[PDB]
């Protein structure tokens, strides 16, 4: 009942309206909030815990699927071309966009009512939750299809089921060195990924591959990068008109805006070149997320870093000094030493206003409000979660690219040229790419290269 | 469980020899400290009215997010050394990893 009740009746956890409130001022309204299902149903001997639904490897998964119908429905099954389904109604000029998805109360169709374009179908569920992400989804979607038709042409005896596999492994292959090599150390810093990442050594069976119940909040620190407008650029880098600058209060859900307004390729040309939004302790979020996340396709706007401290609330999650405490960092009970640990005594102030003790600063506010590490777009806590998280994910994965087995040295060192600049040339129109480091490079021309300069994968370590 | 593999499962399964289900799909999230509800094991804190946390009453997110989030949308800082890409990945990355369903 959650969608439009305001009781909190299970599995309603409704955030309540506080007096003054600047865009809800009818108290008797709230924020809807559906308690994560819990792993043990009704029980009364098990503390309440949650599920992930998808597999905790750096696998590709939102690409692939974490259930083998999903994965099956996924694949491009009328031929033994070992490629990934396409959709049969559209293109974006002559390449390959994700299939559509029957959903019985699909939220796409409500962004633009009379453009009729549905959410995609991708190996998870919230591909169509900004054009940005899609755009990632259509780009990975497009190099599983040219890694399977390069290694088809390659060895020819090769059924759909090893292109399918072989491929997958490729671009399972790919996620892993961008986030490792390229991702982490931007977010982490040097220090802390010299800490909780030293240079791998071989897989450790003992380490528990999983996510933590703390980790599905931590990792959400990414709604302080996220910039309040879609940034679409034409062929020339430059704002394309109509709509350059779009409002995010539009794009969620906005499916149409992929199909109708001119593909991938703007998208992704806005995302190299615009900068992301930094993390300041007096500028935390935009109202974009904070006032008006999913105001087209739902009765109210929500407040997705509310939605962030409810969620850990209903999962349980210790407050800020336990995982201080987890972390071996100094707990602060006071606001002059919280003022100390924050670099900021205005903040702590703030935040010994609302929870009275840093005791109970729920972990993603706590985290947030932390000052960032040298290099990196973290504080101390979450880079301690983040890194640890991450480790294991590392040291816990059999089929670790680095792992001795999974590839073969030539192998090894063909995937190591591989970078995302040279996955957008690959598989879009796009001629001038970000020099790497990609996460880095935001100005055009200043850190801009062309195609060309680029070197390609060279499968020729895969033919048999 | 096979012995020889040369690829992943859809579902993760496998990964592990040990414990064939650590890391899979459709799971319970591991815990690296005991949960903190309101009755030990099952309400969150916040769900009674009155009941203090730790000592102390039980601000609303929502207050919490009109007091600390809370900037005006013109006063944003761009980062200097970090394009959308970055906060882009990031939620990919996501993706691949944890997915909590609700009903
Ligand atoms: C695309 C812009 C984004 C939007 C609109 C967005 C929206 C959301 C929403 C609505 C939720 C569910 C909130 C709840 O009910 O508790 C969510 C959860 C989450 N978001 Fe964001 N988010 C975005 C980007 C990101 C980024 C960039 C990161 C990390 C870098 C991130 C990490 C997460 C994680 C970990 C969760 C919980 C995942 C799970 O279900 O296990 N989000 N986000
Ligand atoms: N748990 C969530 C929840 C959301 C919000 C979201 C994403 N997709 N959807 C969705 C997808 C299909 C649908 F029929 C209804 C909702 C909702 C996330 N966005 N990014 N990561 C997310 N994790
Ligand atoms: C409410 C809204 O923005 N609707 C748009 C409309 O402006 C546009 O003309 C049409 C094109 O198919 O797509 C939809
Ligand atoms: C089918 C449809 O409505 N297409 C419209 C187009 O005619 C219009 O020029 C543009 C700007 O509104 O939006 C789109
Ligand atoms: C399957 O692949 C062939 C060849 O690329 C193509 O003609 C057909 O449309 C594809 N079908 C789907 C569902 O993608
Ligand atoms: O992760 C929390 C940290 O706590 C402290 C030590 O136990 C470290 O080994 C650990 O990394
Ligand atoms: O926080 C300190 C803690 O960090 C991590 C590890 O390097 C441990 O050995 C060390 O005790
Ligand atoms: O429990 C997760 C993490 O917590 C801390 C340390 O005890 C680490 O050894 C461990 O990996
Ligand atoms: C990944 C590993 O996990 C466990 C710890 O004992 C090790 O120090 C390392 O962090
Ligand atoms: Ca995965
Ligand atoms: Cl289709
Ligand atoms: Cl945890």
């Amino acid at each position: 009942n959650c969608e439009t009740s305001c009781v909190q009746q299970p599995p309603c956890f409704p955030l309540k309206i506080p007096p003054n409130d600047p865009r809800i001022k009818n108290q008797a309204d709230c924020i809807p909030f559906f308690r994560s299902c819990p792993a043990c149903p009704g029980s009364n001997i098990t503390i309440r815990n949650q599920i992930n639904a998808l597999t905790s490897f750096v696998d590709a998964s939102m690409v692939y699927g974490s259930e083998e119908p999903l994965a099956r429905n996924l694949r491009n099954m009328s031929n033994q071309l070992g490629l990934l389904a396409v959709n049969q109604r559209f293109q974006d000029n002559g390449r390959a966009l994700l299939p559509f998805d029957n959903l019985h109360d699909d939220p796409c169709l409500l962004t633009n009512r009379s453009a009729r374009i549905p959410c995609f179908l991708a190996g998870d569920t919230r591909s169509s939750e900004m054009p940005e992400l899609t755009s990632m989804h259509t780009l990975l979607l497009r190099e599983h299809n040219r890694l399977a038709t390069e290694l088809k042409s390659l060895n020819p005896r090769w059924d759909g089921e090893r292109l399918y596999q072989e491929a997958r492994k490729i671009v399972g292959a790919m996620v892993q060195i961008i986030t490792y090599r390229d991702y982490l150390p931007l977010v982490l810093g040097p220090t802390a990924m010299r800490k909780y990442l030293p240079t791998y050594r071989s897989y450790n069976d003992s380490v528990d591959p999983r996510i933590a119940n703390v980790f599905t909040n931590a990792f959400r620190y990414g709604h302080t990068l996220i910039q309040p407008f879609m940034f679409r650029l034409d062929n020339r880098y430059q704002p394309m008109e109509p709509n350059p600058r779009v409002p995010l209060s539009r794009v969620f859900f906005a499916s149409w805006r992929v199909v109708l307004e001119g593909g991938i390729d703007p998208i992704l040309r806005g995302l190299m070149a615009t900068p992301a939004k930094l993390n300041r302790q007096n500028q935390i979020a935009v109202d974009e997320i904070r006032e008006r996340l999913f105001e087209q396709v739902m009765r109210i706007g929500l407040d997705l870093p509310a939605l962030n401290m409810q969620r850990s609330r209903d999962h349980g999650l210790p407050g800020y000094n336990a995982w201080r405490r987890f972390c071996g960092l100094p707990q602060p009970e006071t606001v002059g030493q919280l003022g100390t640990v924050l670099r900021n005594l205005k903040l702590a102030r703030k935040l010994m206003e609302q929870y009275g003790t840093p005791n109970n600063i729920d972990i993603w506010m706590g985290g947030v409000s932390e000052p960032l590490k040298r290099k990196g777009r973290v504080g101390p806590l979450l880079a301690c979660i983040i890194g640890t998280q991450f480790r294991k994910l590392r040291d816990g994965d059999r089929f670790w690219w680095e792992n001795e087995g999974v590839f073969s040295m030539q192998q090894r060192q063909a995937l190591a040229q591989i970078s995302l600049p040279r996955i957008i040339c690959d598989n879009t129109g796009i001629t001038t790419v970000s020099k790497n480091n990609i996460f880095m490079s935001n100005s055009y021309p200043r850190d801009f290269v062309n195609c060309s300069t680029l070197p390609a994968l060279n499968l020729a370590s895969w033919r048999e | 469980c096979p012995e020889q593999d040369k690829y992943r499962t859809i579902t993760g399964m496998c990964n592990n020899r040990r414990s064939p289900t650590l890391g899979a799909s459709n799971r319970a999230f591991v815990r690296w400290l005991p949960a903190e509800y309101e009755d030990g094991f099952s309400l969150p804190y916040g769900w009674t009215p009155g009941v203090k946390r730790n000592g102390f009453p039980v601000a609303l997110a929502r207050a919490v997010s009109n007091e600390i989030v809370r900037f005006p949308t013109d006063q944003l800082t761009p980062d200097q050394e970090r394009s959308l890409m970055f906060m882009q990945w990031g939620q990919l990355l996501d993706h691949d990893l944890d997915f909590t369903p609700e009903p």
